[PDB]
């Protein structure tokens, strides 16, 4: 997608979590864990929601046509009752093949989208207590155990609390 | 003395593919058919008023073909012709069939009112063995085959007013002789003649002589034709002969009534769209089962699916 | 000793709520309207040359009815049928009435020349109460009501060369009696017929005899037909009775002229588009006014509302 | 939108400003203010016209076409000539239907694409000197007053001179 | 000690404009055109079986005018009609040519199987000079013009059985003399009819008698009529009169053959896409050529030209 | 376009770079170069192809249908006839210029979105190393000649290896 989130910094997809579409998996003092993240995950689901809704939506009611099918040769009206129809179905053919083709190219950016958006939020969150590893993780500086990690993923981590150990293990330890 | 914390999103082990603007083929966790492509092969009775015409064609019922006299009267949003129809009446042709068929399945209703004509100096009810009705002859029940009285078929010239507020439709029709002596025979006059008017419009009819193949043992023929008179008009009929004369008007209605041609059960069920096929659910936008249908339907398309993607791009892990 | 620059954008009280794809309503700061709903109720003589039917028709103003006089060789970008239209002549029909209503529409003149047509044998300028003309009998202006001149009606043979470099239309007409003592106290001949043609194309046509119903104190009729002669081609019309000669043609010209329906009235004013609702601004890519139109309109749809978003998402304020 | 700025990052937007679409507001020695920023302002306006003018162009003229209402009933003609114009109105429903949908779309993640790239762009002028609070707002982490302030945005703010202040200020004070 | 690392992207000296949603022209590095605006000035005879109609329309070449008689049986995919085309025949009309020269064209044969009819007490192959075959007179070569034995036409009543599996394509015509007397010197009759008729359709047409203009020294006519004959029905012609016989029937086929109005030359090459200014290439979805195509042929649009941007966004270096 | 690294935070293109469409120019210990980057060139070619290939595909057969020019006037069935092919040419014509409005509109994102994702993926790899100027070029603190600038052209670039030199040239020579 335009981001280069899913299928781009990010290898792969975690198969088996089924408790949202995008998430966390940590590694700390106390060992590992994965987490749905459900704002993100609702955020995507509620714009396809969206999408799919718009295009299910109010067939058209027809009752009365013209005739399809001849079973007489007839010339000139047949001629132009046959044109009119097939002129009718290869236009909505066209607008069906288009609008698949526009809205899942959107659908994958759109989810690819809120993959970077959580990512960035994350990345503010931790402010100079992370670095980045390139590949949709980041090395957090300092102690971080089970809580330090849910404050991370609740959004209610601290940066403040733990900037000091952060530094001086990021811009120290050998130098 | 530090932690990673990685971001990640979801995979399953088999996803669908999906075309994009960039791609015929891309991977997608979940998508959804667009596209209806089956049918049940029946036709739900609910809710649209669905009539059978079973072997009789729309045109047989309204002219009164003895075999669908069953359907005198009827009504239906759906009338459905089947193909094991068949006439079994007077041979006949109606010019501009099309037409007739059409504003009649549109109507939406065979409601006749029979009106009081007095059709002097003739002998009315005539009837044939090619159109049976019981043990002998008979002809089609909303019409008149009317004949001479004797030595003379006078200049018959009638007129019945539409005092309603509505629009009446009368059938009617002329008879071509395969010869002169039957031509005599029947009308006296050499060559007959129908003249069918209102204030608006007109048609003069001359009958055709001559030998046509035979059906159910005739060779002549009727043409049938028709004349719409609109409330405050006034119907006048003129002829010196060959008149097949109507018994009255068929009611006239605009509505959401229609025909098709199909030869699918009529099944006990609900269902908002119809197509020759039966029918088939319209949750989906499009559909590639039939090109003709009536009610609320999906649009016709020419592929066979269409997926909407209702997931991300699918990336399945590593392997170890 | 640090200083804090935020980044932001515009927000406004109230916003405006629009469509999107994944959206139904989403609150924008500014949206402008597509569809233009809404007309003046007055069509605009500028910039089309509007003609004014009356109490005309097309038609009636083209074979002359003593009331239509009055449009005698006009020419209109769009003429305007009203509803108020009535005839006033001789009782007629014109088989194939749209597409003749259509052609001279298309043509957009009513210029008529007349040509030195000899009708030897026969009383000219035959009038009727049915269609008076001042005080007393007339008939349409463009038409020749031709009868007996005598004991005979003569086999009518004349030609009429179409020697310029336009087509050339010419309309006739035949006389349905509604007796058999009237056509032979007008024509003679128990049974006439005209025919009309060029070198590429032929018309026969045979009047039929009957009573029709009253109108204007007459039973019988006249139908209307027309024939289009191109240059270096000849016409040439053959009748032994019943003939409603032409006095001449009228011009054929392409071009952007039509007709419509309508009973909304003229006003001064300039407006490309017209429709039977009256003019409507074209500044909008579509309407939801008429789906009729002249000129240069927005095209129709369904929709009465179709807001294009002219800003970003609007998110007002906090509150305290 | 795809960017997660409007509506995302930044909380809300600024009711008042009226000079400008896209702004700043600081906080600084010498106070607080607010001002538009032009450039952006205008790049979202000129994007925004180019797309009206391309919608609200060329009306196409049409002068006698078919008939649309019909007085009397006459069957297989007049079918057709009804069924050409349903069709039309319906595939020209369609299309406006579709066309509003998809620029809304395109409008709003253009706008939200312009205050991103604005903040972007003000990142890159601070550089070590600033950091970003999650909000829209970075911390300039050194005496920064009006003209300051003001040369951040007019671009012409040269880092280098601040520099080592705002070294000071973010990797010590503490530590 | 430090080294700076840039990244960047190309720029090419003259890059191409295109059009986007916010921009009318805006310059990208490559684009493609999608319209196709020029044609070759000849048509391909490969790959579709073309058939040039030379000097004949596809009507006189299915009636066999004299000229024509090289067409006889041919087949086609596409026939062509040269505007120099023309008649040297009898002069005659076929109303309803339009519907006629369609279904002949989209059948795309003309395979004639006489069959032996037999016209009992009449004089058969009749002909004139205004239809000279070689040094006399002659006639349509798929046409039999039947006249009287003596002091009587009889009435002709014959029948032929469509015991094959395909449709009969079956062409015949009346007689309309100039004169009365031309009529009884040919059919004895004062007047005459001829009805054609299988067992579910019937067509009876009556003679015009009248002077038309001049066209190969004649003022009389022949108007062309069809019947189809499906398999199991039976044809049947009766007449007392005017008669202008078939000799027997076109084999009729469905497929993809049509016909084409041009005067562009037929060239030996390959091009699946025909239009009346020549073959173009079917490379690319839209053409600005002409909206009458045949084959594999791309969509016809009102712009000339449509360029797809297949490159980034051109941005020219500074310069020094 | 929506991400602003081509004719955005990059000034200008690069004339005369024939190996690919994105790539690095450089100025190190031994002087200057510029090398194509293959795989963002690839990337933004296989999407313009794709995109390419769906437009230029299956041209549908057409063989009998209506008549289209007339020498004579008729009246009501020809007008049927004109209207019908002049509604089908409309909504034709109206398709391909919307088509390629999209589509360009796109091409040019997508290939700005490659700039950045290159651009990103760039910044990542150098991690504490390097500084960003704002205008599509880093600066590297630390002697890097051209095996190293390769090591990063090809992806291997071990930001360990130079951290410390780094760090001491950013954040210190001056303070
Ligand atoms: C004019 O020609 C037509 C066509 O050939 C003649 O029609 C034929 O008429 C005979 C009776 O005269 C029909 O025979 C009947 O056949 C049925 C069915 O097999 C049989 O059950 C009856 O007992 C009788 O024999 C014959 O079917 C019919 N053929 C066709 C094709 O319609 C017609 O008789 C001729 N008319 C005159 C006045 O000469
Ligand atoms: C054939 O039948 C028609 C239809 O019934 C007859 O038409 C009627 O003819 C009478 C005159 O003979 C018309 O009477 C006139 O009525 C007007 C209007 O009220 C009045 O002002 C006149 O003084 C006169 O009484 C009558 O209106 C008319 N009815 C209709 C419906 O047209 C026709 O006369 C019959 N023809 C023959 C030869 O028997
Ligand atoms: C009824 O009126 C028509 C139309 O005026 C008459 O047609 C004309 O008939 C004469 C012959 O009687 C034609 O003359 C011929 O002209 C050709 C060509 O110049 C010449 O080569 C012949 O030697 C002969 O003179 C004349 O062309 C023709 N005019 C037209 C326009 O068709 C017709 O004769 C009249 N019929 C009767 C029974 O009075
Ligand atoms: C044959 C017959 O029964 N006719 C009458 C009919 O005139 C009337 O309009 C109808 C209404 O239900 O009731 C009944
Ligand atoms: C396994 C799964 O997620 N299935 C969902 C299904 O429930 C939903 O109805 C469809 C349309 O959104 O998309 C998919
Ligand atoms: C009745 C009459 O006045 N006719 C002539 C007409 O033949 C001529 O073509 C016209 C041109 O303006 O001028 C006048
Ligand atoms: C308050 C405001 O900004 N109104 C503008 C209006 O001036 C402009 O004509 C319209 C179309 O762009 O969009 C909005
Ligand atoms: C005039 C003539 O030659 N007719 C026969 C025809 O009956 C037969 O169907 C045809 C088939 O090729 O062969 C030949
Ligand atoms: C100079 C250049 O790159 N030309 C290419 C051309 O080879 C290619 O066929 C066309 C369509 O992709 O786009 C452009
Ligand atoms: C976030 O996590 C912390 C530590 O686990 C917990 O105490 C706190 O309640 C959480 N905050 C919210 C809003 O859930
Ligand atoms: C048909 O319905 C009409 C209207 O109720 C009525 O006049 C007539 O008696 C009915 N005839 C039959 C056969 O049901
Ligand atoms: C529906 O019927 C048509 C012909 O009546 C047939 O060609 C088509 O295959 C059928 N489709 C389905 C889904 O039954
Ligand atoms: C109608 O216009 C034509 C052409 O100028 C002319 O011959 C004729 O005299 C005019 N007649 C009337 C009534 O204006
Ligand atoms: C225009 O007229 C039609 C019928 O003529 C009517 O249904 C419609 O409501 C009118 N619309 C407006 C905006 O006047
Ligand atoms: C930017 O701001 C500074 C300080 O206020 C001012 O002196 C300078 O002229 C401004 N530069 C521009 C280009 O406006
Ligand atoms: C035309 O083809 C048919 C079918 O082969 C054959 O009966 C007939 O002899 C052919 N006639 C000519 C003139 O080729
Ligand atoms: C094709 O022919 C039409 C008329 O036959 C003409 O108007 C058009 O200019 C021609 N186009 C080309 C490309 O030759
Ligand atoms: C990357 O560059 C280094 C140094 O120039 C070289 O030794 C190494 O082989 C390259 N790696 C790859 C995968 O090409």
């Amino acid at each position: 997608g335009l981001f280069g989130a899913i299928a781009g910094f990010i290898e792969n997809g975690w198969e088996g979590m089924i408790d949202g579409w995008y998430g966390f998996r940590h590694q700390n003092s106390e060992g590992t864990g994965q987490a749905a993240d459900l704002k993100s995950t609702q955020a995507a689901i509620d714009q396809i929601n969206g999408k799919l809704n718009r295009v299910i939506e109010k067939t058209n009611e027809k009752f009365h046509q013209i005739e399809k099918e001849f079973s007489e040769v007839e010339g000139r009206i047949q001629d132009l009752e046959k044109y009119v129809e097939d002129t009718k179905i290869d236009l909505w053919s066209y607008n069906a093949e288009l609008l698949v083709a526009l809205e899942n190219q959107h659908t994958i950016d759109l989810t690819d989208s809120e993959m970077n958006k959580l990512f960035e939020k994350t990345r503010r969150q931790l402010r100079e207590n992370a670095e980045e590893m390139g590949n949709g993780c980041f090395k957090i500086y300092h102690k971080c155990d089970n809580a330090c990690i849910e404050s991370i993923r609740n959004g209610t981590y601290d940066h403040d609390v733990y900037r000091d150990e952060a530094l001086n293990n990021r811009f120290q330890i050998k130098g | 003395s530090t932690a990673t914390l990685c971001l990640g999103h979801h995979a399953v082990p088999n996803g669908t593919l999906v075309k994009t603007i960039t791609d015929d083929q891309i991977e997608v966790t979940n998508a959804t058919e667009l596209v209806q492509s089956s049918s049940t092969g029946k036709i739900c009775n609910n809710p649209h008023r669905i009539l059978d015409g079973i072997d009789c064609t729309l045109i047989d019922a309204l002219l009164g073909d003895p075999h669908c006299d069953v359907f005198q009267n009827e009504t239906w949003d759906l009338f459905v012709e089947r193909s094991k129809a068949f006439s079994n009446c007077y041979p006949y042709d109606v010019p501009d069939y099309a037409s007739l068929r059409s504003l009649v399945a549109s109507s939406g209703t065979l409601e006749f009112i029979t009106e009081g004509f007095t059709w002097t100096g003739v002998i009315q009810n005539g009837g044939s063995n090619a159109c049976k009705r019981g043990p002998g002859s008979g002809f089609f029940s909303r019409l008149n085959w009317l004949t001479k009285s004797g030595s003379t078929y006078p200049v018959l010239n009638v007129t019945m007013p539409n005092n309603d507020n509505f629009d009446k439709l009368y059938i009617w029709g002329i008879h071509h002789p395969s010869t002169n002596q039957e031509q005599t025979s029947l009308y006296v006059q050499a060559s007959g003649r129908v003249t069918v008017s209102t204030r608006r419009s007109q048609q003069t009819i001359i009958p055709n002589i001559g030998s046509r193949p035979w059906v159910r043992g005739l060779s002549s023929r009727i043409s049938i034709y028709w004349t719409i008179v609109k409330p405050g008009d006034v119907l006048v009929i003129n002829s010196n002969g060959n008149l097949i004369a109507p018994r009255g008007y068929f009611k006239m209605r605009t509505g959401k009534s229609s025909i098709m041609r199909s030869d699918a059960p009529i099944d006990t069920c609900i269902s908002e769209c119809i197509t020759p096929n039966g029918s088939i659910p319209n949750d989906k936008p499009f559909q590639n089962v039939n090109k003709i249908t009536y009610g609320a339907c999906p649009k016709y398309v020419k592929q066979n699916t269409l997926k909407l993607a209702t997931g991300m791009r699918n990336v399945p892990e590593k392997q170890t």
